[PDB]
């Protein structure tokens, strides 16, 4: 959602909306409006090494950049390895990409999961939202499989909230039955339903059928259960059922793929490898954790004496278990490139400077490699951009949110393999509105965010 | 209209807008629009190939004889193609009356220096070309009135910023007094003062 | 008595900016968004351009903020888009173009608070 | 690097650059100069001052407001030292006098005056300590001048083993006891003379602050060009447009100047050493009322 | 109120105080520090808090126009008293 | 078409040739103007920050801009003949106080945020 | 000299990428049925000629235009660039 930053004499005030009436149309999110809060806290100003206690002490980018590029230069291939966060923009991605590409490693991994098997990331819409959060509003009946929109997306919760008091609009779920804030059909909890749909038994397939307008959503939540490659496979089949029995009605494009992090589709459209089994089955000996701060990797799934290199913002779950610390910036420190979940790519404006020490993320990855010998040809933004574009060209329109649309291709790759459900319910991680607050880093050490849990786990 | 309003004058309206179709009828080579405000000030926009014409005519017709030259400026407006707005006002001492002639220019075109028409306006338009880099032709001396010897832009200019660029200090290892760039311990707060819901109905613009 | 010539119009070196502060600076031409706290809209009527933020530090004395450079508070208003391209493109600065987002048209009906049968019908007003 | 002191802005007046510096003798010839190029890119500097605050005023401007603080001192008490370098993170030691007073010596001012200084900035915690002593300095030679300054020096780096130490060869500049004292006296061929500029000392302190691998180091400054004192006297006299310090000043000048190739010099901090022949002209465009001298090497 | 930091400087009404690493406190050295001594919110918290038996009640910080802008405060809550927003001084009605 | 109105040439050889005159009225002063300021540069330094200058605006392509820059170096030489400048002003197109601003990306990456 | 990875730009609505486009609506299948691992991905352009980029070991890269290429064109270039042939 589009936003202004008000700033005074170099330090941010608040965040106020702004109107974009095919995202947000003119309100933003509690956490949104209220984690900027965390961006003077916990923060990371100066690079840090670790010295001969094993403490992390600060230390000049010249010593750390150096000892970076040392182990870079001692190591090759598979020994060097990337996991990207979720607050990371598109330049950062690209300069890790094409400096781990110079040193013959696609260990690219993203802490979010989903589905490579098929046609995975090649084809772009099997990764997308189709139907666009303004043509929720011409949907007719929509599905959601396993997603809690209402704290995972709230602007999108709103729009379908919008949908269904004006247009009528009939929504059921297939999850656990959370509070969305209007009356939903409960299918059921156990993901064979969807099978069940997909066979014809379940009346709710006489009901997407009778639709001039269907729609499914698919949350990534639901594909970090290790069953995404079958529940993903289930409701492709489902939306092929629907196109091939009504009809195709023209470019309606009812699946759909509704994402949870920042910088998922960036990394995707970067050729990024989403999951971190990558990493699982080739321990690497050097990994770069560019604001890596979800735990999925601890020392413990990593050999002896593994370098660990984190970049990013704030000192959190990935900053202590690290040998070298690189301060980057934040969203509002940068001129940065982010896509929603519809795939549409929107560039940031900096407010502020990076505190202390701190620098450009792209420009630590380019520095970095200057070091170690493999100068990356690019030198300012604009080049960078153009490195984009050469790499995907979808990330340089900077308010395009049209694409074409590869289903057919998608849903006949995703039947070779016929992997098994779990007898599992699907349970979204957002379960009730305590939940909400605390996500990531900047709201993690917001203060005003630690006030709205207490508040919510006891109100006075 | 109560004590608060300031009182109107119907008659010096009905005069200025007589003379200024005088104005109009006898130069229509030049003379491109003629207007009178509603405070009875009366202004004339004119072709640039007409400013001596235009001048000399005011300041030696009988009717006119707009002898004396009280002010020369200009006005920046980058929005205009001619980004340079020159205004001329005229003082008659004879008819008791004041009149304004407005003319257009770019950074490349320059207009006729009118020191032929007005001895006054010679400072005047060096001035013009010290703030704003309005060229004039065939000007007795035109060179830089106001700025800094070696001053490198023009600050009157809406693009240049109210600072500068440099600034100056003494400096003991060369023992004189140097320019270098600006740097400010506090920085000007610029503050975004304008309201929405606009005031004056009657300037309200067509949408477009 | 015309020259004729035909090439763009450059005249940055008359303009005394100095050389680093032509080709670095990134200027953005855009229609400001209508601030969220107040309903109305005169101030998205005109077309701003506006440079790129750069860095602002603490004084070490009475903890100020300093800045660098000195086009930190230059913005330029213009009548149309074609009019600040025009300008930005004449002094030599590269420029991002945003479009003009308008609010969209709007059904409003009062006696939809009322309905029969469909959910828009209001509980209280 | 405790934020308070992280470097800002783009290196001027009014910028920080993270250098807490107490130069003591700022008062003096390369004081000031000292002084100008730290205060010229934001640094703060501490003055201690001796003489009377008139006789400083001069450096006031050469810092922005608050950057520049003057504080008391004398050599003789070890508290006033203390608390003049306690917030410093580096100290120059400049103090220095080319002659004997009835309170200071040269055993005074070259061996116990720097060696308390350095006593104490180790204590205080002081990260860099930068001394001054001669080209020429060594135990043995019968100028109690350098004879001093070799005492020092040792007794220095005894007790600050990470100081760095400068070892310039016979300054000339605008205000210089070089220059100056030869175009005043309006005995040669065998001593030779490797002159530095002044403003090339002041830059070589500055990168030596700057630079971190230089910790315990020894640097001799020295010209590009060795003169004859005799044909170096004759272009003094030359420029001044001219026909052609008790007892110790004149032993010192008769004394040739020595040569330690082992030590590192400017060119390895970066400067291009200026030659005379540039700026004898400047120093004495002021006493007058062109066939530069041969050089050997 | 006014306190003193571990290292010795007092501690101003803002809370304000340089830290032992900090540098910027050789400013001070051979000189002093300005700190008023008046802590406002001290002050205001030894003033009594006024009984008025009405529900709402007018300030407007004495003085008449030499005082700041009249409001009016509700007393309706008993758990509270009903504190200026410009004085600070506090009202109450007369419980039990 | 782009039919626009001369200052004072009507091609751009004219102007071309008021440039050459002005470098030639540039080069006679420097001479004069380091001997009677007092400055302590070398009449080849002079002339070498004259020709830099005159580099400066080599890329125009325009004659009414190459002209009006023809006017402003006239305007300052004759600011440096009748000695309305001062040795401050004469000096300052030499930036001897001003720190060497680095160019290479390194440098400035470790300095600043500055690109 | 190894493949890692291929990405394929073409435009959605531009006349010189229309045999591209039908590559992928007739037999893009059945490449990624060959070619289980190897990443092909699919860009779209506007205004930009269609372009097929190919990337090694050590992050080498070479691009080809595909203007006005039929989908038998565009096969048997990516068959060469596939087997390595020139
Ligand atoms: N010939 C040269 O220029 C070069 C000098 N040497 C060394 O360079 C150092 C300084 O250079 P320079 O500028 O020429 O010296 P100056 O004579 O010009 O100045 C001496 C400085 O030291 C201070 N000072 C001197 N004596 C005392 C004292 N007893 N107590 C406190 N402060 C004192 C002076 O303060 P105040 O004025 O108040 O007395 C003044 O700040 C000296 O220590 C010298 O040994 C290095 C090679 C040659
Ligand atoms: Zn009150």
């Amino acid at each position: 959602s589009n936003i202004v930053v008000s700033t005074r004499t170099g330090e941010v005030m608040r965040i106020l909306p702004r109107m974009h009436e095919d995202i947000n149309e003119e309100w933003i999110s509690d956490k949104t409006r209220f984690a900027y809060d965390g961006l003077k806290r916990q923060r990371l100003t100066q690079p840090m090494i670790r010295n001969e206690k094993g403490l992390l002490t600060y230390t000049t980018w010249e010593d750390a950049l150096s000892r970076v590029a040392g182990m870079l230069q001692s190591f090759q291939g598979n020994d060097v390895a990337a996991i990207a966060g979720g607050l990371v923009d598109a330049e950062a991605l690209v300069a890790l990409k094409d400096l781990l590409n110079r040193v013959d490693s696609d260990s690219l991994c993203t802490e979010e999961v989903f589905p490579t098997a098929g046609a995975g990331t090649d084809l772009r819409s099997n990764y997308l939202l189709n139907t666009t959060i303004a043509g929720v509003e011409e949907a007719d009946v929509i599905l959601l499989v396993g997603t809690n929109p209402r704290f995972e997306a709230p602007l999108f919760n709103a729009r379908i909230r919008k949908s269904w008091l004006h247009n009528d609009l009939k929504v059921a779920l297939i999850g656990s039955p959370v509070d969305l804030t209007y009356r939903y059909d409960h299918l059921g909890d156990s993901p064979k339903i969807l099978q069940d749909i997909a066979s014809g038994n379940h009346p709710f397939s006489q009901i997407l059928k009778e639709a001039k307008k269907p729609m499914v959503v698919l949350g990534s939540s639901a594909l970090q259960r290790s069953d995404g490659t079958a529940i993903l496979a289930a409701v492709s089949n489902i939306a092929q059922n629907i196109r091939l029995s009504s009809g195709v009605t023209g470019d309606w494009k009812v699946m759909n793929i509704l994402h949870r992090i920042a910088s998922q589709v960036a990394a995707l459209d970067l050729g990024y490898k989403p999951g971190v089994e990558a990493i699982r089955k080739n321990p690497p000996k050097v990994l770069f954790l560019l604001g890596a701060d979800g735990g999925c990797i601890t020392r413990q799934d990593l050999p002896k004496d593994c370098f660990i290199i984190y970049q990013g913002h704030h000192g959190d779950v990935g900053a202590p278990m690290a040998d070298v610390i690189l301060p980057g910036a934040a969203y509002t420190e940068k001129s940065a490139t982010y896509v929603n979940t519809e795939g549409r790519a929107q560039q940031t404006k900096v407010a502020v400077t990076p505190p202390g020490l701190a620098r450009e993320d792209w420009k630590i990855i380019r520095a970095l490699s200057e070091i170690a010998g493999m100068t990356l040809p690019y030198d300012t933004l604009d080049q960078v951009r153009s490195r984009l574009e050469e790499v995907s060209p979808n990330l340089v329109r900077y308010d395009d949110v049209e694409g074409a649309n590869y289903f057919q291709q998608a849903n006949e790759l995703s039947k070779l393999v016929n992997q098994q459900l779990l007898a599992d319910p699907l349970v979204p991680p957002q379960l009730t509105i305590k939940d909400f607050y605390m996500t990531d880093s900047i709201s993690r050490a917001s203060q005003t965010m630690a006030k709205c849990v207490k508040a919510v786990t006891e109100g006075i | 209209t109560r004590p608060t309003i300031r009182p109107r004058n119907d008659v010096v309206h009905k005069q200025l807008s007589a003379f200024g179709q005088y104005v109009a009828e006898i130069l229509p080579k030049y003379v491109q629009q003629v207007q009178v405000s509603c405070f009875n000030e009366l202004e004339i926009f004119i072709h640039p190939d007409g400013v001596i014409p235009v001048l000399t005519f005011l300041r030696d017709h009988t009717n006119a004889q707009f002898k004396s030259l009280a002010d020369l400026t200009a006005v920046d407006v980058p929005t205009r193609q001619n980004r340079f707005e020159i205004v001329y006002n005229l003082l008659s001492l004879r008819f008791n009356s004041r009149i304004r002639v407005k003319t257009y220019t770019d950074e490349l075109t320059p207009i006729e220096s009118s020191v032929t028409v007005y001895k006054a306006a010679n400072w005047y338009e060096r001035e013009i070309w010290d703030m704003f880099g309005v060229f004039f032709a065939n000007h007795p001396d035109l060179r830089r009135i106001l700025t800094d010897y070696g001053f490198e832009g023009h600050p009157f200019r809406k693009d240049f910023p109210l600072s500068g660029y440099v600034e100056l200090r003494y400096d003991d290892e060369v023992k004189r007094v140097v320019a270098e760039p600006v740097e400010l311990a506090q920085e000007f707060r610029k503050f975004d003062l304008n309201s929405p819901w606009e005031a004056f109905p009657a300037y309200r613009q067509p949408p477009e | 008595q015309l020259i004729a010539v035909d090439e763009k119009l450059d005249i940055t070196t008359l303009t005394g900016v100095p050389e680093e502060h032509i080709k670095t600076r990134k200027v953005r031409i855009f229609v400001p968004a209508r601030n969220n706290m107040q309903s109305g809209v005169n101030n998205t009527k005109k077309w701003k351009m506006e440079f790129d933020t750069r860095e602002r530090w603490e004084n070490p004395l009475m903890g100020w903020s300093s800045t660098a450079d000195p086009l930190s508070n230059l913005v330029l208003t213009f009548s149309t888009k074609e009019d600040a391209v025009a300008f930005a493109e004449k002094n030599g600065w590269s420029f991002d173009v945003e479009e003009r987002k308008v609010p969209k048209p709007k059904s409003k009906s009062y006696g939809a608070n009322f309905s029969w049968n469909k959910r828009t019908r209001v509980s209280t007003k | 690097l405790h934020h308070a002191l992280i470097p800002h802005g783009k290196g001027g007046r009014s910028s920080v650059s993270g250098i807490v510096a107490t130069v003591f003798g700022a008062t003096g010839f390369l004081g000031r100069y000292v002084v100008n190029h730290l205060g010229r890119m934001g640094s703060q500097v501490i003055v201690p001052y001796r003489c009377e605050p008139y006789d400083t005023m001069h450096l006031r401007p050469m810092g922005d407001l608050g950057q520049i603080i003057f504080m008391e001192w004398n050599g003789k008490d070890k508290d006033s030292i203390r608390k003049v370098v306690e917030h410093s993170n580096v100290v120059i030691n400049l103090v220095g006098r080319e002659w004997e007073t009835k309170n200071f010596d040269f055993e005074d001012v070259f061996v116990k005056i720097p060696h308390a200084i350095a006593q104490v900035s180790k204590e205080a915690g002081v990260e860099k300590l930068i001394h001054i002593s001669h080209l020429n300095a060594d135990i043995k030679s019968p100028s109690r001048y350098l004879r001093s300054k070799a005492v020092g020096e040792k007794e220095v780096r005894a007790a600050f083993p990470e100081a760095t130490i400068i070892k310039p060869s016979d300054i000339f500049g605008r205000e210089d006891r070089f220059l100056n004292y030869f175009a005043s006296m309006r005995l040669g061929k065998e001593t030779v003379k490797q002159p530095v500029y002044i403003v090339d000392v002041s830059k070589g302190i500055i990168n030596a602050i700057k630079d971190p691998d230089a910790k315990g180091k020894t640097f001799a400054f020295v010209g590009p060009n060795r003169y004859l004192l005799f044909d170096l006297v004759q272009y003094i006299f030359a420029v001044a447009y001219r026909p052609f310090t008790t007892r110790d000043k004149v032993e010192r000048v008769h004394m040739s100047d020595m040569t330690l190739p082992h030590l590192p010099g400017l060119e390895d901090l970066g400067i291009q050493a200026t030659p005379l022949e540039l700026k004898a002209i400047e120093v004495l465009r002021r006493h007058r009322t062109v066939k530069p001298a041969k050089t050997v090497n | 109120g006014v306190r003193t930091s571990p290292t010795g400087e007092k501690v101003t009404h803002t809370g304000q105080a340089y830290d032992d690493g900090d540098y910027r406190r050789v400013r001070f050295s051979d000189r002093q520090k300005e700190v008023n001594e008046n802590f406002a919110i001290d002050l205001i918290a030894e003033q009594p808090v006024s009984e008025v038996g009405s529900r709402v009640i007018s300030c407007d910080g004495g003085g008449g126009a030499l005082g700041h802008p009249r409001v009016y405060i509700n007393l309706d809550k008993e758990t509270k008293t009903g504190t200026c927003g410009y004085c600070g001084l506090q009202f109450r009605q007369p419980h039990h | 078409g782009t039919s626009v109105k001369p200052i004072f040439s009507r091609d751009m050889n004219e102007a071309k040739r008021r440039v050459r005159e002005l470098y030639r009225a540039w080069y006679r002063e420097v001479p004069n103007t380091v001997h009677l300021f007092q400055l302590d540069i070398s009449v080849k330094q002079g002339r070498d920050k004259v020709r830099e200058m005159f580099m400066k605006n080599a890329h125009v392509t325009d004659p009414r801009v190459v002209d009006l820059l023809v006017i402003k170096g006239k305007m300052e030489l004759e600011e440096t003949i009748n000695v309305w400048k001062q040795r401050t002003h004469i000096m300052r197109f030499f930036h001897e106080t001003e720190a060497p601003r680095p160019t290479d990306f390194l440098s400035k990456f470790y300095v600043g945020h500055d690109p | 000299l190894g493949l890692r990875e291929i990405r394929i730009h073409l435009c959605q609505r531009s006349p010189g990428s229309q045999g591209v486009r039908d590559f992928i609506e007739k037999r893009y299948v059945e490449l990624k049925k060959a070619n289980p691992d190897l990443p092909i991905l699919i860009r779209e352009c506007s205004d930009v000629q269609p372009k097929l980029w190919a990337r090694y070991a050590f992050g080498q890269e070479k691009n080809v235009s595909l203007n006005n290429f039929s989908a038998d064109q565009v096969t048997r270039t990516l068959e060469n660039v596939l087997s390595g042939k020139a």
